[PDB]
RNA sequence: UCCCCCGUGCCCAUAGCGGCGUGGAACCACCCGUUCCCAUUCCGAACACGGAAGUGAAACGCGCCAGCGCCGAUGGUACUGGGCGGGCGACCGCCUGGGAGAGUAGGUCGGUGCGGGGG
RNA sequence: UCGCCUCCUAAAAGGUAACGGAGGCGCCCAAAGGUCCCCUCAGGCGGGACGGAAAUCCGCCGGAGAGCGCAAGGGUAGAAGGGGGCCUGACUGCGAGGCCUGCAAGCCGAGCAGGGGCGAAAGCCGGGCCUAGUGAACCGGUGGUCCCGUGUGGAAGGGCCA
RNA sequence: GCUGACUGGGGCCUGUAGAGCACUGAUAGGGCUAGGGGGCGCCUACCAAACCCUGUCAAACUCCGAAGGGUCCCA
RNA sequence: UUCAUG
RNA sequence: GCCCGGAUAGCUCAGUCGGUAGAGCAGGGGAUUUUUAAUCCCCGUGUCCUUGGUUCGAUUCCGAGUCCGGGCACCA
RNA sequence: CGCGGGGUGGAGCAGCCUGGUAGCUCGUCGGGCUCAUAACCCGAAGGUCGUCGGUUCAAAUCCGGCCCCCGCAACCA
């Protein structure tokens, strides 16, 4: 007979679509000048010497040049892009 | 704590960082990304008796010549507990133009 | 409210957005409009 | 001024009192005087116009400095008030305002609460740090019934450089304060 | 008691942290094979042996049961099961040891542990004392 | 060339916290005053200026201490790329390379640049 | 339920599903924006007149457990938190370079010029700590405009810019 | 026209498996002890917060955190 | 002129 | 989006087509009061929406703005 | 078995507006009336606002979700 004796309500589909977050240009990548290196919600990336903060904490170079990071413990992960000749 | 940090908002090199003490005033170009101090002046002993305004203006035209003796013309202020005041850098001899 | 701030009786909405009951009612904000550099700009 | 009655009763016998009393090694290690504070509490934030800033006034009038009215930190809505602004009233008196302030609660104002059989000597506790409340705010020597509408009771805390209790407490009880035992 | 649970399968794979030692007490049940004890259980092996040495000791359960096992009433799938059947779930790992009994007698203990394990639905070694300790 | 002090950075707790003594010739700070600049929703407390009468008492510097902290190996398990099996199952076993976490032994109250001032 | 955001499932790049788990948005703000200068939180211990056990005040211990308009993360006091002063950069032209993506969108954007804000100056400012707060096109409206104006001058009506 | 899948050497990224309570929560036993229950005046069993030893658990917890994977360079 | 019952 | 009408007390409203501010209900007090109403007499809760303005003085007239009740109209 | 709707004084119900301002009738208690009970009149008083957990400064108000009660569906085979 089949008796589909039932129902039920979910409420839980939902989902925003992904961000593609994360670093984009590790260290030792030979980045340039606006292109962009973290790509972050928080500022888990401080930006170091020649890498601007973006405005949602995007970090990216400002210079030509090959990225190197550092973890300063305490201070933070700072990403610098050391500039080449 | 006196945390205040007007040191890190200084990225642009040739950081000119002062100490205003109760005797001397101490002044000191220090280099960034390679942390070498490259020209100082102290006050009190260099120069004048503790007339600290006018002092602290002889000591700036002092250090300012110490910078064009090796030729350095673009510099950025700093010592966080500054309240930029009294303690006088009012300078010519470096063109940061302050 | 989607409010337009004019030069002043002249071209240039500047295109803010209000907040009516809190305060607006000749809102006056200094503003660099296309033509003749800097002005009041009035809203609406 | 700078020669206030109660400072140089301080400057002249006091400090070499507690050094012939403690034995100190310093003549900075003896507790000093820093800090008295007064605090009103002041929830009175209603309609109808209910301003009650006359008490600003009162209390500077009182000490020789203009309090600052500070906005409360939290808001609980226990007592109706909310939402930061309305009213607490702070002094802080420092050097010789302090001592003319001194002089004029420890000699005229305490002796006076309405009973006073003293302070209570149970109130430093392990900092300097003495506090003290006051349940009637018109003992002070300027302000009788014709200049308030209520009764406005403040509390002071005077801090001084001493490490322990027993220190600020052989401070105070020389510089003028009596007590109860 | 606390933060939102309808919380998924998991699955019952390697066993470390899932098993060190006998801790109190004296005597333990210990699983030998991962299994997921129901509340049910718990008190069904609890209530043998306070009920089989009575007015015993201390019978000390280390595992809790934290985990929401959910059934579905007999129909399709619209949604994850109302949640809690019988309730909640130990996920027991083996090496675990659940049931500790206290100061009570060998013969008591090792015909009151044995009742427990036969209410329980995993295989189980039971231990003496004299475990793993780390006092100077 | 070395210790002493002052700033200024680097590594970022192996250098922190709390102790326990020492420092004052200088330096540095507390201090003595608010006229002077500028000050604090009140307060020259902070900030600032004048001073130098006094003091290292705080603060700080520099030593010892392991109490807390922090770091923490050697091993060895866990876990696992990769392979190959057992297990109706839950899952487990072997080989091959990696290889933790906690723990234990312990290590530890700096190390180091740069410019000044001083015996 | 249909779009958007936050986790998780997502298997330590990314992405990844289900009528899988758990929450949110359809806004707000002329100061909750910019800049300059200050200040540090919650808590707990005590101590204090009405005072709640958390009002306000004082003193220690408090490195982030507080706050950031709002859900959730990420972040964060060496500020993004709180206060004060001055203001309009919630500009106009562009924009190398990227991120991302099937296209369309979305996002960051140093730098140059005009013209300003703030600051002594270094600099920072093209909205807000960030990711939600929305809507291709078409058809209209409204304000300008050196554009077109059906022979010509002009209007109608168009475009363009808002 | 050797760049490719693959691999080796480097350099990073990340927060899963593990694991651990440093946080957000759940927690088991014992000691300590704020507010209600026994008549309640001080008072009486973990009938009960925080601490405290000893125990644990977590996709929406991470002080840590591999195998790996991703990317870039030299091969 | 109102107004139910013991 | 335009077009009307209105902002007069606690509420609903009229306005000599500027020279005086008002009802009706509500509220209160007072009279009778079996009950409550009804009835009777007397007082108000009043910047006449806000300002600007025209006039000698403004509710009135004029414009602006705000709330306020509608009428139609599209609605990409 | 799934939707949506209630829970508010002894009972029956208004409600409560982003949350801070809780009541109505009858019933109740005390009085007054009455020979006495009715009826009527006068004074108040009574409620953890369904438990619970949630964001909130604060919940009855808003968000869940669980227990009773109500109204619906439970169809095509
Ligand atoms: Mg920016
Ligand atoms: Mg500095
Ligand atoms: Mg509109
Ligand atoms: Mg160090
Ligand atoms: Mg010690
Ligand atoms: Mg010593
Ligand atoms: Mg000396
Ligand atoms: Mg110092
Ligand atoms: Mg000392
Ligand atoms: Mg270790
Ligand atoms: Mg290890
Ligand atoms: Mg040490
Ligand atoms: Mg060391
Ligand atoms: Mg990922
Ligand atoms: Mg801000
Ligand atoms: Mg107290
Ligand atoms: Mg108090
Ligand atoms: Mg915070
Ligand atoms: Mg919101
Ligand atoms: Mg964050
Ligand atoms: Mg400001
Ligand atoms: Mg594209
Ligand atoms: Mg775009
Ligand atoms: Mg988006
Ligand atoms: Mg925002
Ligand atoms: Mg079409
Ligand atoms: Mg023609
Ligand atoms: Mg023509
Ligand atoms: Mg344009
Ligand atoms: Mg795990
Ligand atoms: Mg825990
Ligand atoms: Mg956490
Ligand atoms: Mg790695
Ligand atoms: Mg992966
Ligand atoms: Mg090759
Ligand atoms: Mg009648
Ligand atoms: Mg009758
Ligand atoms: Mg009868
Ligand atoms: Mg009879
Ligand atoms: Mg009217
Ligand atoms: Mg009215
Ligand atoms: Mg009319
Ligand atoms: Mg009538
Ligand atoms: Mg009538
Ligand atoms: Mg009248
Ligand atoms: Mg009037
Ligand atoms: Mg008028
Ligand atoms: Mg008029
Ligand atoms: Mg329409
Ligand atoms: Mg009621
Ligand atoms: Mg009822
Ligand atoms: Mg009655
Ligand atoms: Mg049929």
């Amino acid at each position: 007979m089949a008796h589909k004796k039932g129902l039920g309500s979910t409420r839980n589909g939902r989902d925003s679509q992904a961000k593609r977050l994360g670093v984009k240009r590790y260290e030792g990548q030979v980045v340039r000048a606006g292109n962009i290196l973290v790509r972050q919600r928080g500022t888990r990336f401080k930006p170091g010497k020649n890498v601007g903060m973006g405005r949602d904490f995007t970090l990216f170079a400002l210079v030509d040049g090959v990225v190197e990071f550092q973890d300063r413990g305490r201070l933070g992960r700072y990403v610098h892009v050391r500039p080449l000749a | 704590k006196f945390r205040v940090r007007n040191r890190i908002k200084r990225t642009g090199r040739l950081r000119l960082s002062v100490f205003r003490s109760l005797k001397h005033i101490y002044a000191q170009i220090i280099d960034d990304e390679k942390g070498v101090t490259l020209v100082s002046a102290s006050s009190l002993a260099l120069k004048l008796k503790g007339n600290k305004t006018e002092v602290a203006r002889q000591v700036g035209r002092a250090l300012a010549e110490k910078a064009l003796a090796l030729g350095i013309k673009q510099v950025a202020f700093d010592r966080g507990p500054y309240k930029y005041h009294g303690r006088v850098k009012a300078l010519a001899e470096g063109a940061r133009e302050g | 409210l989607l409010l337009e701030c004019t030069e002043c009786k002249r071209r240039n909405y500047a295109t803010e957005k209000n907040k009516r009951n809190t305060p607006n009612k000749l809102e006056l904000r200094k503003y660099c409009p296309w033509c003749r550099k800097h002005t009041v700009h009035r809203e609406v | 001024p700078l020669d206030v009655a109660l400072k140089r009763k301080y400057y002249e016998e006091v400090r070499p009192e507690l050094i012939r009393r403690f034995g100190y090694q310093n003549v900075w290690e003896v507790p000093r005087l820093e800090k008295v504070v007064i605090n009103q509490g002041l929830g009175e934030a209603k309609e109808d116009a209910r301003i009650l800033e006359k008490a600003a006034q009162e209390l500077a009038l009182i000490t020789g400095q203009k309090p600052a009215v500070t906005r409360a930190k939290k808001s609980i809505s226990n007592f109706k008030l909310r939402k930061g602004m309305p009213i607490g009233l702070r002094v802080t008196l420092r050097r010789d305002r302090m001592w003319i302030f001194l002089e004029k609660l420890l000699n005229v104002a305490l002796p006076r609460i309405r009973d006073f059989r003293g302070l209570n000597p149970n109130s430093f506790d392990g900092r300097g740090n003495y506090n003290l409340g006051l349940r009637e705010q018109l003992i002070f020597p300027e302000i009788t019934y014709d200049m308030v509408d209520a009764l406005r009771g403040m509390d002071i805390a005077v801090v001084t450089t001493a490490e322990t209790d027993e220190e600020a407490r052989a401070l105070l009880e020389l510089l003028g304060f009596p007590f109860r035992k | 008691r606390m933060k939102y649970r309808k919380q998924q399968r998991g699955r019952l794979k390697g066993a470390t942290k899932g098993g060190d030692y006998v801790a109190f007490g004296d005597y333990g049940l210990v699983a030998l094979e991962p299994a997921w004890i129901t509340a049910q259980q718990i008190e069904a092996a609890r209530v043998a042996m306070v009920r089989h040495f009575r007015r015993g000791g201390k019978i000390f359960i280390r595992i809790f049961p934290d985990k929401p096992y959910t059934k579905k009433p007999l129909e399709v799938r619209m949604g994850k099961g109302k949640g809690n059947v019988e309730g909640y779930v130990a996920v027991v790992k083996p090496g675990r040891v659940m049931f500790e009994v206290a100061g009570v007698t060998e013969e008591q203990a090792m015909e009151a542990l044995r009742i427990a394990g036969h209410k329980l639905p995993i295989k189980t070694k039971i231990v003496r004392r004299d475990a793993y300790d780390e006092a100077q």
